[PDB]
């Protein structure tokens, strides 16, 4: 899998690859990987796709509670703490998570990458799953925080595509997102064929 | 009134009651005298029984709970096994860890311990015995009095049961700091004569006696001797 | 009708009488005084066991070193004292395991009076019937005497006294003490004054005051009880004082 | 009748162990909060020195948290067991969640354990009231008050203790949007407030500010003898 | 002839000749003791409205929170003691969360109302867990949502029992705010007509004359999520009254 | 008087009252019998029918508590079916370590020690039910035991609980059961039981009999309907 | 693979550590700080195991800030020291064992400055300088031979430079900027990262 | 006096009753009546059901076990929502261990056990809903009712409730003819016991009448506000 | 030693339609080269709108049957309603995670009718990730069967070819060619085809034989 998400001043914008294989055989092409835990924070899903989707979910439940109680939406910089900690009370019982949960809260555009491991680092860029060393070499040189929104929907495309072409467990479409101030919205779906064409 | 019945409630001014109704039960109890001589301590106490039927070497009210610490109790005798058998098991529980005698000192203290446990709850009744322990350790006589309340004194002399007030009187009128243990267990048996109301005999009275040997209870026929003066 | 049982159920006017009723209880009990003095601080009490068939084997019956650096005095239903010195000790050792430091005194005396506030918040024990004195030197504070009472409220004192005519004391103590001019031989003479007075007998035994002393020495804190030659020397000292002023007037 | 168990309900659906607790808080110290627009203000009055008694250790102003301060009324030992309570909650929940706990946030916490004591017979009612102050995130000013109930408000300006009533309707009359407007001007409500209710003068308040990021300060006692003495003249 | 012996009434877990469990009745009781609140059900959506009973100026109007948002389709207006209010509220907001996780759907008004009305049936000590209040609730909620079924409006009582209601008042003045709901209350009512003849009964329950400060108002309308009308929305709506 | 309100509390005269007034709730039952003969135990018990709408054949005061024995019971019934199923589980528990079927005088006294816990606590009532066991096997014998709401367990050649246990008792003791035989005690337990049955003050009763036995081959059975019939219609012509 | 060098003064303690956080191979972030404000005055900097080392550190931080809010006065640096071997020894023997080692540096008015190391078996030693890492191989050393009980403020940001460089010259691993900091009486100071570019 | 004796579940009148288990009986009356009868191959419960006001609805007098077995409650409504859940869950604990539909007999056997330990011990109030339990299994059609008190019976009709003598008497005189009943005969045979209950003004009407009915080959249904129309239609007036 | 899991083998199959899903399995269960029997429909009825279908170790496959039919009778009981498809799915997503430690191996597919009345197919991993998807095939011969389907309902890797919605009929005659397929090459699979189509009418069964090996 690719998951990749940079902040740049516009917002911050998550991407993923859509293949899912078990050995190597491709279940899926199709897999959304950018799980949308609430209507203003998102997170992606790397390694296995049940210990993210569960406990994403987990924290999804947690955050409408908090919104509830509190009467205000949880900071971004919350929500990876509380995945980080339900994590790491599980570490070293073999759950596999990479994510990266993306949100704008006051502080400003969020993203903040939690493993299994237990590592939580905010910063700028982050990719995360097999492919992630291909995508941050294209994301890493035309990477700017001043990007227009358009040209950073163009960096993310590319960088996914130049991963699936280099990574044989990750490929099938490109979906991207963008973390407005306001909420997410879904920029796209391409696949990577049409992707092919239109680089080359 | 309302304070009476209960454990764990303070009377319009501050007195347990329940506790001062034990202390009572131990007033009620068999006469019991001690007496820390320089060289020994003697415990003695009445064991009338109320027929030739009952065999007296089956029971005895002076006990060892250890070879150099023994104890005599005046209250409810149910009770006094239960705080013996505590209370042998609690100094075995200190040679294992420590390997060493039990301090007298450390006994009381442990065994009051255990007293205030049963104070505290309302499910269970404060313990109706008060106990009179006596030791040897570190060449020094000790004697050392456990109330149902869970406090422990330390008397040179003192004598509980029925007529512990009149009996104190006489011991502090017929005591002497340099007394010697043979002189010392005569003094007891007076005590003790004071409020036997029956003619005392060696089955009457149980005896104790310790020293740098440790506790130990004089035989039926060594107390007859001592009766004899 | 009743409102002063089971110690959970506020009275209306909200007053939980089963601890009132417990702080009745340290009334009864023998006076125990304690004076902070620049150089020190002091605690006397007045033994009041006086029977004469009776052996001083203990350190003291009712001073009791918590920890190096503090010690207590008690007054109340002596088996509820003998629990709360054993907690008192154990959760200094543990403050000493943890952070490998002294504990600071008044962190002793509010982890205690915690444990007597629990007692009167649930329902089946009975409020602990003791109030104690602690005095102890910490880093942090210096030289200090805490009060405690059944209810866990805890407060610091320049002087004290606990127990039967305690009143009478404080009354003596708040004309005589002088604030930052006492000094431990003047202090160990205030409470030889206030305690002839509060005591019924005549002359003070000697034998019926116990008084020790914390001060620090090279670097360590040292509580000394004064041996009884040293406390008739007080008695007789305060004795012809008084018979001076009296010979005068 | 109805009134010897917390469980019970009476005829009429009160519970009176609960309300009699209430009862307890106004035999306390008065406390009064007022929000201003920059500074929030909590103030409490000192019974006595009583002489040879070390100030100290009496300390009815505490701060939960670096963001939180709170003053109680009730039974002073109960009070001690809620402010350590919350100072657990409020480091605890900055591990949990890695952000400064919210005024109301540390309130619910309060209110919730005390909630717990009145439900269940065998624990007695918190027989305190809590005037919590912070600034939340936004800066907002927030004072709220908890009850040995459970209830939390949040009140522009609040009275608990002895002669709260009193203080209360002083402050009604008293509390504008204008004498918010100067941080002294606020400090100035509470202490006429308080004036009002102790019997004594300055001698016998303690007063607390908590700026907007600065830490509680417990105003020494000769700044108080200034602003006391600025309200006597200007009286 | 009076005979007010009682002796009874102490103490749930006791069944009083004539069978009758009096301290959950009493309980019933203590909602009268609270602020009158009243739904209304219509074709459009349940409307939601209490009183705030607001003691002291300078308490904050905003805390005082009688009507609550359990999810986006049901909301709850509550009267009674507070405190036990936010110990129900809070079981029926997580509940609506667990279904979402573990169904992926959104909890009917009824499932809710059954499932708050679970914790309060444990009052009789049903269970063995420590953590369950001896004591009925004494709160009473109101819980209303647009559901599949479409607007529905549930009464819950400290009993535990829920029923659908078209129209219901709870509190101080329900005797009569629900007589005189009844005269009222049409099925074919449009939420703004509902809306308005709520507050015109609660203008005539409430001691104090009805501002915008003084009421709490909430709609959830079949399109819309749980509303709750802002002071100047409230002024509109008082204002034709 | 407060010696009364409690199981745990012992009258100043030594008696303790709780547990004395269980025992009179039996008597609020209707009787049931049991004889032992011979061959085998017989059991017989009156239930009065106190509906027409209620089931025939239900209601049972006569239960199977292994397959090698029954029970009979009088007094609260609710508390009847739970001391059943106590026998029941302590039955299977036998056969399941010893493996092999619970001796009836083992199962008395197990029962009885349960019945009589109630007695000692405060916290739990003593139970209401008094009821009779019994069962036939080869070496063992033919055994019918008794154990009241107090827990006292014994072996009774012949026994009555219930309402009319001292009429019952009278009749029962003309009887010679020893050397009588399992077939003809079924005709003389309903004898019994109609005599005993007041007309006036029960409606109508309808006669549940149970047997073990040698005939049963050490099964106990309810007694087939045709052997029931037989013995209803000698009853009612002895009654004349 | 974390470097973390602590050199303690006559009146300072300086500390210092690589800002970079990284996965197997890809260095996620180039400005991860591993230092923890336990107190105004105590830095508690600590490498190891992912996870254990925030976890741990939180845990500390804020328990030593409970004692502050509970007590009034902070906790000593040496106190804290004992507390959090306390804790990491407790954890050791159990399922759970936090693989984190831990340098503490903090300055007492009474006692002055201190510099205390924790390996990860929980060991603790007060020490004049000391590494944690594999860094700490190639510049204890370093400091070894041009350390003077006596340095002064100056000459040590100035031998911290020196061990850095060594680590840019030899270490395999690539850890390009530092971030040091001095505890002093007036308290934690930043001052500028030492970034090699 | 004899105030003394009525406190607890557990302790024994002087004469042999446990006074609080009868007056947990008594709560049954309290409730609104309901008639259960059976016909050889079906088994009916009608029920009364009662409205707090106009504008509120009716509750909810019969609810489903399962398939095979359906309750009615009356009586306080909280111990009836209780038990229908243990006995939800012990019929579909049968259904995953053994594959079988839980004999109604068995479960009612159940119900009793777990009413029984309140009554013994001190503690919990005795269950006060009294239980129409009606199942359809192999041995045929059953209708049973539980007391407050454990005391369960097999009857071929009963009716529970406040007035239910009313009922039990008309279901008497007509109680032969229900055997070889049709399902329509059967439903109104009982809807007519259960209008003796009624106050003479009040006539049952679509809103206040619920039916369940399980049968060899029908799983238990609800008949609920319009769908026991055709059954009430049929229906004459008042005698 | 003893190894918990065995593969029991079995494939599975599902075809979403507009308005129609069609859920289809063999009927074989094999351990190891043994063939345990030849009538085994790997097909289960949840609901009116939706059928379940397993593969993987039986044992498994029987338990989650029966805890999902008796989940099903317990949200019935509790919210007045049967479970829809989508619930349905999600259940099991979070049942199946219950034992991430100690897992089912069992590959599942929920085909059934959603609530629009189109037709959805979810196709769960042995630890519960769930994908809503217009065909899946699980099993043995997920990887022989997937492949033709992508080609023929998916209409990929094929140019200036006009895309139909897929009908009824063209399905059927779909899904049984794609399981004679897989008869000759995969040993595990073979006996017979029981094919369930959920349509508003309601599930209906079909079977046809494929060849015994």
């Amino acid at each position: 899998t690719t998951t990749l998400a940079f902040k740049f001043r516009h917002g911050v914008i998550v991407a993923a690859d859509s293949r899912a294989t078990a050995g190597a055989y491709i279940a899926s092409q199709t897999v959304k990987k950018v799980i949308e835990i609430n209507p203003y924070l998102l997170g992606t899903m790397a390694g296995g796709a049940a210990d993210c989707s569960f406990w994403e979910r987990l924290l999804a439940r947690q955050c409408r509670i908090y919104e509830l109680r509190n009467k205000e939406r949880i900071s971004v910089a919350a929500a990876s703490k509380l995945l980080a900690n339900m994590v790491y009370q599980y570490k070293g019982m073999g759950l596999s998570m990479g994510t990266m949960i993306c949100g704008w809260d006051k502080r400003g555009p969020g993203l903040y990458y939690v493993d299994s491991e237990g590592n939580r680092i905010s910063g700028a860029t982050f990719s995360v799953g097999s492919g992630s060393v291909y995508a941050y070499g294209v994301m890493d040189r035309g990477y700017s925080y001043d990007l227009e929104v358009e040209q950073a929907y163009d960096l993310a495309r590319r960088a996914i595509y130049q991963a699936t072409y280099r990574d044989a467990y990750s490929g099938g479409a490109v979906n991207l997102y963008h973390v407005r101030e306001d909420g997410w919205i879904r920029v796209s779906s391409d696949n990577v064929a049409d992707l092919h064409e239109k680089y080359s | 009134r309302g304070y009476s019945f209960s454990l764990t409630t303070f009377s319009p001014s501050g007195k347990l009651v329940q506790i001062e109704y034990a202390l009572a039960a131990v007033a009620g109890g068999a006469p019991s005298v001690g007496i820390k001589a320089a060289n020994g301590v003697v415990l003695a106490t009445e064991k009338k029984q109320k027929s030739i039927l009952y065999d007296e070497r089956s029971v005895h009210k002076v006990e060892p709970i250890t070879k150099h610490i023994g104890l005599v109790y005046s209250g409810m005798g149910p009770d006094y096994r239960v705080l013996v058998h505590r209370a042998r098991k609690l100094a075995q529980q200190y040679y294992l860890v420590y390997q060493e005698p039990i301090p007298t000192a450390q006994l009381v203290q442990r065994v009051a311990s255990v007293m205030q446990e049963y104070t505290q709850s309302g499910g269970v009744r404060p313990f109706g015995v008060s106990l009179l322990i006596c030791g040897w350790n570190e060449g020094r006589p000790y004697l050392f009095q456990s109330d149902p309340s869970g406090a422990y004194f330390a008397w040179k002399a003192t004598a509980m049961g029925k007529n512990y007030v009149n009996g104190k009187t006489f011991l502090e009128k017929r005591y002497n700091e340099d007394l010697e243990l043979e002189d010392a267990i005569h003094t007891a048996i007076l005590t003790l004569k004071e409020s036997f109301e029956g003619q005392m005999t060696e089955d009457n009275i149980e005896v104790g006696i310790c020293n740098e040997a440790g506790f130990r209870r004089l035989t039926p026929t060594e107390v007859k001797d001592y009766l004899a003066a | 009708r009743r409102y002063d049982s089971r110690t959970t159920i506020f009275s209306p006017e909200g007053r939980l009488y089963q601890v009132e009723y417990a702080m009745e209880a340290i009334g009864h009990a023998g006076t125990c005084l304690g004076i902070l003095a620049n150089d020190g601080v002091l605690l006397a009490a007045e033994r009041r066991n006086i029977h004469k068939l009776l052996d001083e084997v203990f350190f003291s019956e009712k001073i009791y070193k918590l920890n190096e650096d503090m010690a207590c005095s008690v007054a109340g239903i002596t088996s509820d004292a003998n629990v709360l010195t054993n907690e008192l000790r154990l959760i200094a050792q543990r403050y000493l395991l943890q952070y490998q430091e002294p504990i600071p005194c008044e962190q002793l005396v509010t982890a205690l009076c915690d444990i007597k506030q629990a007692y009167t918040q649930f329902g089946g024990k009975r409020p602990f019937g003791v109030s104690l004195l602690y005095i102890g030197w910490d880093k942090h504070y210096g030289f200090q005497l805490y009060q405690s009472d059944p209810s866990g409220n805890y407060g610091g004192w320049k002087a004290t006294c606990i127990g039967n005519n305690s009143a009478a004391a404080v009354s003596m103590l708040k004309q005589d003490y002088k604030e930052g001019e006492m000094t431990l031989k003047s202090a160990l003479a205030l409470a030889i004054k206030v305690l002839n007075k509060t005591m019924d007998v005549s002359k003070l035994s000697a034998e019926k005051v116990e008084i020790a002393t914390l001060t620090r020495e090279n670097g360590k804190t040292v509580i000394r009880v004064l041996k009884q030659k040293e406390v008739e020397q007080l008695i007789k000292k305060h004795e012809e004082e008084e018979a001076k002023a009296e010979r005068e007037k | 009748s109805y009134d010897r168990a917390i469980t019970v309900f009476s005829p009429d659906g009160h519970l009176f162990q609960v309300e009699y607790a209430q009862e307890a808080v106004k035999k306390g110290s008065t406390a009064v909060g007022v929000r201003g627009r920059d500074i929030v203000v909590l103030g409490v009055e000192k019974k006595s020195v009583a002489k040879l008694q070390d100030e100290r250790t009496v300390r009815k102003i505490c701060a939960l948290d670096d963001n939180v301060c709170m003053a109680f009324a009730g039974l002073t030992a109960d009070a001690r067991i809620v402010i350590n309570r919350a100072r657990v909650e409020c480091q605890s929940h900055r591990l949990t969640v890695e952000d400064p706990v919210t005024v109301e946030y540390i309130t619910r916490y309060i209110a919730s354990l005390k909630q717990r004591y009145t439900q269940s017979n065998g624990r007695r009612p918190f027989g305190i009231s809590a005037l919590i102050v912070g600034f939340d995130f936004d800066g907002t000013p927030r004072l709220y008050q908890t009850d040995p109930s459970g209830t939390y408000h949040a009140w522009k300006a609040n009275a608990i203790g002895r002669g709260a009533k009193s203080v209360r309707e002083f402050l009604e009359k008293n509390y504008t949007d204008e004498a918010i407007e100067t941080d002294d001007l606020t400090i100035k409500l509470v202490i006429k407030a308080l004036l009002e209710v102790v019997q004594s003068g300055g001698k016998n308040i303690e007063l607390a500010v908590m700026r907007r990021d600065q830490s509680l300060k417990i105003l020494n006692p000769e700044e108080i003898e200034k602003y006391v003495a600025e309200i006597e003249k200007e009286k | 002839m009076f005979l007010t012996r009682s002796e009874y009434d102490r103490g749930v877990n006791t069944f009083s000749p004539e069978g009758r469990l009096f301290q959950v009745e009493y309980a019933i009781e203590a909602i009268k003791l609270g602020s009158t609140a009243i739904g209304i059900q219509t074709s459009e959506g349940v409307c939601l409205a209490v009183e705030k009973r607001i003691t002291s100026p300078l308490m904050e109007p905003s805390s005082i929170e009688k009507i609550v948002e359990i999810d986006a389709h049901i909301g709850c207006a509550m009267s009674g003691l507070i405190a036990d209010a936010k110990t129900l509220i809070d079981k029926a907001r997580v509940e609506t969360q667990n279904h979402w996780f573990t169904y992926n759907e959104t909890m009917t008004v009824e499932s809710v109302t059954q499932a708050v009305s679970n914790l309060a049936l444990q009052f009789g000590e049903e269970d063995a867990d420590p953590g369950a209040m001896s004591r009925p609730f004494g709160v009473a909620l109101l819980f209303g949502g647009v559901d599949e079924k479409g607007p529905q409006l549930f009464h819950m009582d400290p009993s535990g029992t829920f029923v659908q209601c078209d129209a219901r008042a709870i509190g101080s003045a329900s005797e009569g705010a629900q007589s005189s709901l009844q005269e009222v209350y049409h099925k074919s009512m449009t939420l703004k007509e509902a809306i308005k003849s709520s507050l015109i009964i609660l203008k005539q329950v409430m001691e104090e004359k009805l501002n915008a400060t003084n009421i709490e108002l909430a709609t959830v309308q079949p399109g819309q999520n749980f509303h709750m009308f802002t002071k100047e929305e409230l002024e509109e709506v008082i204002k034709d009254i | 008087t407060g010696y009364d309100l409690s199981a745990s509390t012992f009258s100043p005269d030594g008696r303790v009252f709780q547990v004395e007034y269980a025992m009179k709730a039996v008597e609020n039952s209707s009787t049931a019998i049991g004889i032992r003969c011979k061959d085998g135990v017989v059991f017989g018990v009156e239930k009065l029918v106190l509906s027409k709408l209620y089931e025939e054949g239900s209601n049972k005061r006569l239960f199977n508590v292994d397959r090698h024995v029954g029970m009979a019971v009088a007094g609260l019934l609710a508390d009847a079916r739970s001391l059943a199923d106590i026998a029941r589980e302590e039955a299977s528990n036998f056969r399941s370590n010893f493996g092999y079927n619970i001796p009836l005088k083992h199962l008395a006294d197990r029962v009885a020690m349960y019945v009589h816990a109630y007695t000692l606590y405060s916290a739990v009532r003593p139970f209401g039910c008094s009821f009779m066991l019994g069962s036939y096997s080869v070496n063992d014998g033919a055994q019918l035991y008794m154990i009241d709401p107090s827990g006292v367990s014994y072996g009774y050649w012949g026994c009555a609980i219930g309402k009319a246990r001292q009429a019952a008792k009278t009749e029962i003791e003309k009887l010679q059961m020893k050397e009588m035989t399992c077939r003809d005690i079924v005709k003389e337990v309903a004898k019994i039981i109609y005599i005993v049955h007041d007309e006036v003050k029960d409606k109508a009763f309808e006669l549940e009999l149970s047997w073990v036995g040698e005939l049963t081959n050490g099964r106990h059975e309810i007694v087939p309907k045709d052997i029931r019939e037989e013995a209803e219609k000698y009853a009612k012509e002895s009654l004349k | 693979m974390e470097y973390l060098i602590g050199i303690q003064g006559p009146d300072y303690v300086l500390v210092a550590s690589d800002r970079v956080a990284a996965s197997n191979i890809v260095q996620m972030k180039d400005d991860h700080d591993k230092m923890f404000k336990m107190s105004e005055k105590i830095l508690l900097l600590c490498v190891g195991e992912a996870g254990d080392t925030v976890q741990f550190a939180e845990y500390i931080q804020k328990n030593v800030q409970l004692y502050k809010m509970r007590n009034g006065y902070e906790l000593s640096p040496t106190a804290a020291a004992n507390f959090t071997r306390r804790n990491l020894a407790d954890c050791l023997r159990s399922r759970t064992p936090y693989h984190v080692n831990l340098l503490l540096a903090g300055y007492d008015e009474h006692e002055g400055p201190a510099l205390y190391y924790m390996d990860y078996l929980a060991a603790l030693a007060k020490a004049p300088f000391a590494a944690h890492g594999y860094g700490a191989f190639l510049t204890l050393s370093i400091l070894d031979r041009y350390y003077t009980p006596t340095i002064s403020r100056e000459r040590a940001v100035e031998l911290l430079r020196k061990c850095l460089e060594e680590l840019q010259k030899r270490f395999i691993l690539n850890l390009p900027t530092f971030s040091v900091r001095i505890i002093d009486k007036n308290g934690i100071h930043d001052l500028d990262n030492i970034s090699f570019p | 006096f004899r105030n003394q004796y009525d406190n607890d579940v557990t302790v024994w009148s002087p004469q042999g009753r446990i006074h609080q288990i009868e007056y947990a009986m008594e709560a049954v009356k309290q409730g609104s009546a309901t008639v259960g009868l059976k016909s050889k191959t079906h088994a009916v419960l009608v029920a009364l059901k009662r409205a707090q006001s106009e504008l509120a609805a009716h509750q909810k007098k019969i609810l489903h076990v399962d398939n095979h077995i359906g309750i009615s409650i009356a009586g306080l409504t909280a111990d009836a929502r209780l038990l229908c859940n243990f006995m939800r869950q012990e019929c579909l604990d049968s259904r995953f261990v053994f594959d079988r539909p839980l004999p109604v007999s068995r479960l009612v056997s159940l119900i009793g056990s777990k009413t029984q330990i309140p009554t013994q011990r001190y503690g919990r109030r005795p269950y006060g809903v009294g239980l129409l339990i009606a199942g359809y299994d192999d041995m045929g059609p059953h209708i049973f009712q539980t007391c407050p008190s454990a005391n369960y019976f097999d009857c071929r009709a009963m009716s529970i409730g406040a007035r239910s003598q009313s009922a039990r008497t008309y279901l008497e005189r007509h109680m032969s003819e229900f055997m070889e009943c049709n399902l329509n005969e059967l439903v109104k045979h009982g809807l007519r016991a259960l209008r003796e209950t009624l106050p003479a003004e009040q006539d049952l009407t679509t809103k206040n009448v619920s039916i369940g009915i399980v049968g060899k080959d029908l799983e238990f249904t609800i008949y609920d506000d319009d769908d026991v129309s055709p059954f009430l239609e049929g229906l004459e007036e008042r005698p | 030693r003893f190894s918990p899991y065995v593969f029991n083998g079995g494939t599975i199959l599902a075809i979403a339609g507009e308005d129609f899903a069609i859920v289809a399995s063999d009927t074989r269960l094999s351990e190891g080269f043994s063939i345990h029997t030849r009538d085994s429909p790997k097909c289960y009825k949840l609901t009116d709108k939706t059928v379940i279908g397993c593969s993987g170790f039986h044992g498994d496959c029987l338990t989650l049957t029966k805890i999902i039919e008796a989940r099903l009778k317990m949200y019935k009981h509790s919210n007045n309603k049967a479970m829809t498809t989508g619930a349905i799915a999600a259940m099991l997503s979070t049942i199946l995670y219950s034992r991430r430690f100690f897992p089912y191996y069992v590959y599942n597919i929920i085909g059934g009718l959603d609530e629009e009345g189109k037709g959805a197919v979810y196709s769960f991993d042995p630890v519960g990730s769930y994908q809503r998807d217009s065909f899946k095939a699980g099993g043995s011969a997920s990887a022989m069967l997937q492949p033709l389907l992508d080609n023929q309902v998916g209409f990929k890797n094929m140019q200036n070819v006009e895309h139909v919605p897929l009908s009824l009929d063209r399905a059927m005659r779909l899904v049984k060619d794609v399981f004679i397929s897989a008869a000759e090459r995969d040993v595990y699979t073979g006996d017979a085809l029981r094919i369930c189509i959920v349509t508003k009418e309601g599930i209906r069964e079909e079977t046809v034989s494929l060849r015994k090996d």
